[PDB]
């Protein structure tokens, strides 16, 4: 009934001018000066007049001490500080308001202030402590900001029902599902919201995204945990290590031994595959392959196969060169060709199944074929392949008998025994197997790394780093030519130097070596590019990879994938798309390239092709190389 | 004088609470140069033309002014841990709260408090939180004295 009461009673009826006039009259009369001033300021702000708002807010303070005895003093002070831009003062003063209808409003304003100043946990707590305002969308967004996606999904799904928060909640939930890895859930959610096709594309247009490299790659603790404890406990690592030490088949070992300079010829060449020119050509290309020159050997095998297209050994050798080069689909192709041209070459079939498992394809028919051919044979002097056949299936008990045999020692045998022993928690004989492996191969990078990781496994991070630094300080390596074999040796050396924090000094050493002279080999350039990628120096890595592609031959899946990684690091989404398409052209079912392509297409705003790549992924896939962040500018 | 500083001091638990608000009609810059374990908050202002501005010493921070040709450099040395915020956006009208970590605006807030916390790293998505309920707050019905019915 009072002038202030009459003004505020008109003012909630969406009538602003009459209420403002009533507030002016109340202020002139002299009733409830401070609260009338605040309400008059908010009414003036309802219309477009900033000067009057500032004037009335400034005027509100001078009457404040008059209302010094008021149970809502805290709220009035917090509101006055709230409209003046003095936010921390308002937040500090808002927590003392315990009146009945305003406590919830005070907590909501405190949540707003906390959210502005990047204190997400306190904002979530304040919103949860409220039971008057539905804060589902804000809670979901804050949970997504903190990183608790499990509750973010529930909050956003709850908020989706309300009509007003439909589009924003849908877009936020879509991005959260992409981040977590559930793609089919995202597509199913999108399909049930709209019936048209343009409308479904506008949900992805709400927030702009930016592709980024995963932060978990550069974390030393996780790398140490996964390297010193689970080195041989991974299918990809097991297969790569088996490919490295695998032998190269020839016709006659005695003839080939005279054309190879390794001092371990009898351990890397086998003649169990049931012309002199073919023998000498095989020996020459094999010598090229073993002496840290892989690309040239692969090219030579590819060229010479076109001349003689029916030889089970040649297909195996080319497939092995491809497999050690992280080119798995052509490895599958030629391994299967080798096995089909000669069904008594069991190593070829085992490696074919390994390659077919690494890419996504069904290999049950091949497994049954080798099993039938095993059960029907006059002699089975090669039991290693029979034991290896079980590796594709996630079972390891079946190879336990293999650890008790009268055996000739070849590096493949030792590494297989190490894998078998490690995968049955027999963590004691792994060390002796690896020690014998190193004794067999003195001058090898991977053997040295394996022995170091076996001997110094039971330590902390600091002791591991210090020992590693001491060990590699006294170790001399010819960097120019020794990183020129299978890619796993570089990768593991780079990982170990990353653990020890020594890769900056090695980077400087390799640069100096490069700057000493002019044109050189591919191995140093690839090692330096990988080090740059792992040292968070993306521009140099991208330049080096472009030089590799356009100067030497680098049209491989792994090289193009790493070049795309570097380009994404250097903020070049357009080049990353082309590089990833060229990489996927060979390895079609690459689960990591597809997610990156989808994210990049979303960043470039090409939603027609973004859904196409997302439609070809499982409902549980966390990319270990790529992630995305929201671009707010 | 188009450029204004206000200082507000208070108590929290048994500590100190210093808030410095800097405002200008145009956009100016402030940065958090670290040096070596001694943060130096450095602000660049166009300043138009100003007279000799004396430097004051305060409980939680020290102020210095450098006046070049039509340029003003404000140097803040905090004796306790300090942080910076860009409170340029009007929260009391807006519903899409943007980020407060910006290096150029027309209003800046510097907070000084001993019992603070280090910024943690959270793997999350930098969303803009939407608060759709309370936009323009006001006081409800009251009596002849400031108190709810």
């Amino acid at each position: 009934l009072s002038n202030y009461n009459l003004g505020v009673s008109q003012m909630n009826e969406n009538k602003f001018q009459e209420a403002f006039e009533s507030f002016k009259k109340a202020i002139a009369n002299g009733e409830n000066q401070s609260v009338a001033a605040i309400n008059a300021a908010v009414c003036a702000l309802k219309l477009n007049d900033k000067e009057k708002f500032r004037y009335y807010i400034d005027l509100a303070q001078v009457y404040l001490p008059k209302e010094g005895k008021s149970k809502l003093y805290d709220y009035y002070l917090s509101l006055i500080n709230y409209y003046k831009g003095y936010y921390p003062e308002a937040l500090q003063m808002l927590q003392r308001t315990d009146m009945e209808p305003y406590s919830d409003v005070a907590k909501y304003l405190s949540a707003k202030i906390y959210a502005k100043m990047d204190f997400d946990s306190k904002a979530i707590q304040q919103l949860n402590s409220q039971g008057n305002f539905e804060s589902s969308l804000s809670l979901g967004l804050l949970y997504a900001r903190i990183g608790e996606y499990a509750k973010a999904k529930v909050a956003l799904s709850t908020a989706m029902k309300i009509e007003r928060d439909f589009n924003q909640s849908l877009a936020a939930l879509t991005l959260v599902d992409i981040k977590t890895g559930n793609y089919q859930d995202m597509l199913a959610r999108l399909q049930n919201s709209y019936d048209n096709d343009k409308d479904r594309y506008k949900i992805l247009d709400a927030y702009k995204i930016q592709v980024r490299l995963n932060k978990d790659l550069f974390n030393i603790a996780v790398a140490q945990n996964s390297f010193s404890k689970d080195l041989l406990k991974k299918q990809k690592d097991q297969f790569d290590l088996l490919f490295y030490f695998a032998p190269y088949q020839v016709f006659d070992s005695k003839q080939a031994a005279l054309y190879i300079k390794k001092a371990n010829v009898t351990d890397f060449v086998d003649d169990s595959a049931d012309l002199s020119s073919t023998n000498v050509k095989i020996a020459n290309i094999i010598n090229y392959a073993l002496n840290q020159k892989l690309r040239l050997a692969n090219q030579e095998f590819q060229k010479l196969i076109k001349d003689y297209p029916e030889h089970s050994i040649l297909h195996y050798n080319l497939a092995l060169t491809y497999a050690q080069m992280q080119n798995y689909e052509l490895a599958y192709k030629h391994f299967s060709s080798s096995y089909h041209l000669n069904p008594k070459n069991y190593l070829a079939g085992a490696f074919a199944m390994f390659c077919a498992k690494l890419i996504d394809i069904d290999t049950t028919k091949l497994y049954n074929e080798i099993l039938d051919n095993i059960a029907a044979d006059s002699n089975f002097k090669a039991n290693m392949q029979k034991s290896m056949l079980f590796l594709v299936n996630n079972n390891y008990i079946s190879m336990l008998p293999y650890l008790d045999e009268t055996k000739k020692d070849t590096p493949l045998s030792l590494i297989f025994e190490a894998i078998v022993a490690k995968n049955n928690n027999l963590n004691n004989q792994v060390d002796v197997k690896i020690a014998k492996l190193r004794s067999e191969l003195p001058e090898d990078i991977l053997a040295n790394i394996l022995y170091f990781n076996s001997l110094n496994s039971n330590l902390n991070i600091k002791e591991y780093a210090q020992n590693a630094q001491i060990h590699f300080k006294n170790l001399k390596l010819d960097y120019r030519s020794v990183f020129g074999g299978p890619n796993i040796a570089r990768e593991f050396y780079v990982n170990l130097m990353h653990i020890a924090g020594l890769l900056n000094l090695e980077r400087q050493k390799i640069k100096e070596l490069i700057n000493v002279s002019g044109a050189k080999d591919e191995g140093i350039l690839q090692t330096l590019a990988y080090l740059d990628i792992f040292a968070q120096q993306y521009e140099e890595a991208y330049a080096l990879y472009n030089s590799l592609i356009d100067d030497y031959g680098a049209k491989d899946t792994k090289t193009l994938f790493l070049a795309a990684v570097a380009a994404i690091g250097a903020n070049n989404p357009n080049s990353a798309i082309a590089l990833l398409q060229l990489s996927k052209l060979t390895d079609k079912n690459n689960k990591e390239s597809k997610a990156a392509l989808g994210m990049l297409y979303q960043e470039v705003k090409n939603y027609e092709a973004a859904i196409s790549q997302y439609k070809t992924l499982p409902n549980n896939f966390k990319s270990e190389f790529f992630t995305f962040d929201i671009n707010n500018n | 004088m188009a450029f204004e500083l206000v200082l507000n001091t208070g108590r929290e638990n048994n500590q100190a609470f210093a808030v410095l608000h800097a405002s200008n009609d145009l956009e100016f810059t402030c940065q958090k140069f670290i040096t070596e374990a001694k943060v130096h908050f450095e602000c660049d202002i166009v300043g138009m033309v100003d007279n000799k501005l004396k430097d004051q010493s305060f409980s939680a921070f020290d102020l210095k002014f450098i006046q070049e040709a039509q340029k003003i450099k404000m140097i803040i040395l905090p004796k306790i841990q300090a942080r910076m915020f860009d409170t340029s956006q009007n929260i009391y009208i807006d519903k899409e709260l943007s980020s407060s970590s910006s290096h150029k605006s027309k209003a800046f807030t510097f907070i000084f408090t001993p019992e603070l916390a280090p910024i943690k790293d959270y793997d999350g998505l930098d969303f803009n939180i939407n608060f759709p309920h309370e936009s323009l707050p006001y006081v409800g019905a009251l009596d002849l004295n400031s108190d709810p019915v």
